């Protein structure tokens, strides 16, 4: 259950955020958006579709042992931490990544 | 000796979805395995769809994969065909068919009376 | 279908009592939306503690499983947490969560309350 | 001496429809309090002999065993009806049977996101003879094509899981059910408790 | 699943003719073939199942052997009502059909 802890990017430049872990192509993923000062919200579920109120800029991808969200355009609104969630079917529990912070000028 | 009946003819507007049924007459409906087929007016027979008591309900043609789906009901002894989109080759007539295999979908001998399903402006 | 939360403002840095309170308003604490609590240390990521459904089937986190209980009720459509004997091991904000639409083999947490930040050891 | 008469209810798993967890004791001490230790019952009514007089009914066999059934179908445990559990899995003898007890196990055996350990078999061949095992789990051939250890249009799996999401309503729950026999037809007898 | 083909798709015959039809069966099977009637404008019907033995009470003039890759079927007499379209269908690929034959009365 691993990911890089932080990242930096120029505004308006598309950004990759990545979450590792063994055989995570077998299981699904759901990701969240934390800007400090409020609660997070869902941005991508089942690695393929987003709920209402979220534009097309977020498109999750799963490649074997890796997962990645792409950030087409970048502003201060989405300038936030992004979490990793994996649902377990063996011991039937949630599990989390420690998140990853984006940085602009 | 058991016969087989279904719905009538539909001239439903193309570019939409359609539904049709098939009603059994006797025997254990659930443990049998119903089949379905189309006859084109200008061509031969084309295969789709089956229901089974072990509940796969998915043996479809690759030509119609993701297009057709059986939604049969065991309680009313009725098999149900839908279609995703109405197109010109969907002007073919339809048939639900029955055999004496206890669970196999292999050999079929009984048929319905056919349904005239054509789409036009 | 939203959620609202409340809790204690500021207490001493070592005691046993700790309370939460929840209300749906737009939904009912009946079925298909199990109620869960989330913990996080400030300056650290999230950490799940427990989910509860109506007809028993209670479960908690393997860590800190010793003293954790959840009380639900439909007299006020409420549910609440009960953590005892806190010794400033972790102060947090303890958001509420629901599972939403149950699917095949995956679950995601939605929707969430505003969260109630509480001081060190309540 | 006593017997593990219904302390067997304090067990983790009642297998599936395949294994019945047959106990088949011959002599012990047991009485109605061992039945009445556990309150919540669903199908405590029994077809053979009324439980208001089960005391001093001493029969030199129990043939007692238990399994788990979906909550939608409970009534087929009765002798001689139509039901996949009672035509394809296990069909009760229709002449004389001891008793049946049913209860919920939503607390104990219903796990979220499914618990695929449980299972139920499917159609096979002719009608199932009453009170027999069908522990064979090999792939089913519908006919002609002999198949080879796969799944296809002819190669059919005889296995299907309950699933048991606890979010389901009164239709789908783990129902733990036990059946017992009380017949003697011979020389010896079991304990006559009240005396 | 197979590009199943019919050899040929149309036939010419007079009354009582010794007629014979071949359907190709590219995928190797072991008598996994059935034949089928279709009168134009009515429901279909079956003649022989498993390509070996007769079905229901149709006359014995309808016979075919097959047994392997080559699969053939004969009528040997065409008097009154046999004049219609014929099909053969495949087990191994689950449900697929032949090209269909159009015999005509000369």
């Amino acid at each position: 259950l691993t990911q890089p802890p932080s990242v930096s990017v120029a505004p308006g430049k598309t950004a990759r955020i990545t979450c590792g872990g063994n055989n995570i192509g077998s299981k699904s993923v759901h990701w969240y958006q934390q800007k400090p000062g409020q609660a997070p919200a869902l941005v991508i579920y089942y690695d393929s579709d987003r709920p209402s109120g979220i534009p097309e800029r977020f498109s999750g991808s799963n490649s074997g042992n890796t997962a990645t969200l792409t950030i087409s355009r970048v502003e201060a609104g989405d300038e936030a931490d992004y979490y990793c969630q994996v649902w377990d079917s063996s011991s039937d529990h949630p599990i989390f990544g420690t998140g990853t912070k984006v940085t602009v000028l | 000796q058991v016969q087989l009946v279904q719905s009538g003819a539909e001239v439903k507007r193309p570019g939409s979805s359609v539904k049709v049924s098939c009603k059994a007459s006797g025997g254990p409906f659930r443990k049998y395995a119903i089949s379905w087929v189309r006859q084109a007016p200008g061509q031969g027979l084309e295969w789709m769809g089956s229901n089974i008591p072990v509940f796969e309900a998915t043996h479809y043609a690759p030509k119609f994969q993701g297009r057709v789906t059986i939604t049969a009901d065991d309680s009313t002894s009725t098999a149900y065909m839908e279609l995703s989109s109405l197109r010109s080759e969907d002007t073919a007539v339809y048939y639900c068919a029955r055999g004496e295999t206890v669970v196999a979908t292999a050999t079929l001998d009984y048929w319905g009376q056919g349904t005239l399903v054509t789409v036009s402006s | 279908v939203q959620l609202q939360e409340s809790g204690p403002g500021l207490l001493k840095p070592s005691q046993t009592l700790s309370l939460t309170c929840s209300v749906s308003g737009g939904s009912v604490s009946s079925t298909t939306y199990y109620w869960s609590w989330i913990r996080q240390h400030p300056g650290k990521g999230l950490e799940w503690i427990g989910y509860i459904l109506y007809n028993w089937n209670s479960s908690y986190n393997p860590s800190l499983k010793s003293r954790v209980t959840i009380s639900i009720d439909t007299s006020k459509n409420q549910f609440s947490l009960r953590l005892s004997s806190v010794t400033a091991a972790d102060t947090a904000v303890y958001y509420c969560a629901g599972f939403g639409d149950y699917g095949g083999n995956s679950f995601w947490f939605d929707p969430w309350g505003q969260g109630t930040l509480v001081t060190v050891s309540s | 001496n006593l017997c593990p008469f219904h302390e067997v209810f304090n067990a983790t798993t009642f297998a599936s429809v395949y294994a019945w967890n047959r106990k088949r004791i011959s002599n012990c001490v047991a009485d109605y309090s061992v039945i009445y230790n556990f309150a919540p019952f669903f199908a405590f009514k029994c077809y053979g002999v009324s439980p208001t007089k089960l005391n001093d009914l001493c029969f030199t066999n129990v043939y007692a065993d238990s399994f788990v059934i979906r909550g939608n179908e409970v009534s087929q445990i009765a002798p001689g009806q139509t039901g996949n559990i009672a035509d394809y899995n296990y069909k009760l003898p229709d002449d004389f049977t001891g008793c049946v007890i049913a209860w919920n196990s939503n607390k104990l055996d219903s796990k979220p996101s499914g618990n695929y350990n449980y299972l139920y078999r499917l159609f096979r061949k002719s009608k199932l003879k009453p009170f027999e095992r069908d522990i064979s789990t090999e792939i089913y051939q519908a006919g002609n094509k002999p198949c080879n250890g796969v799944a296809g249009s002819n190669c059919y799996s005889p296995l299907q899981s309950y699933g048991f999401r606890p979010t389901y309503g009164v239709g789908h729950q783990p129902y733990r059910v036990v059946v017992l026999s009380f017949e003697l037809l011979h020389a010896p007898a079991t304990v006559c408790g009240p005396k | 699943d197979i590009q199943m083909t019919q050899s040929p798709s149309s036939l010419s015959a007079s009354v009582g003719d010794r007629v014979t039809i071949r359907c190709q069966a590219s995928q190797d099977i072991t008598n996994y073939l059935n034949w089928y009637q279709q009168k134009p404008g009515k429901a279909p019907k079956l003649l022989i199942f498993d390509a070996s033995n007769l079905a229901t009470g149709v006359p014995s003039r309808f016979s075919g052997s097959g047994s392997g890759t080559d699969f053939t079927f004969t009528i040997s007499s065409l008097q009154a009502e046999d004049i219609a379209t014929y099909f053969c269908q495949q087990y191994d690929d689950p449900l697929t059909f032949g090209g269909g034959t159009k015999v005509e009365i000369q």
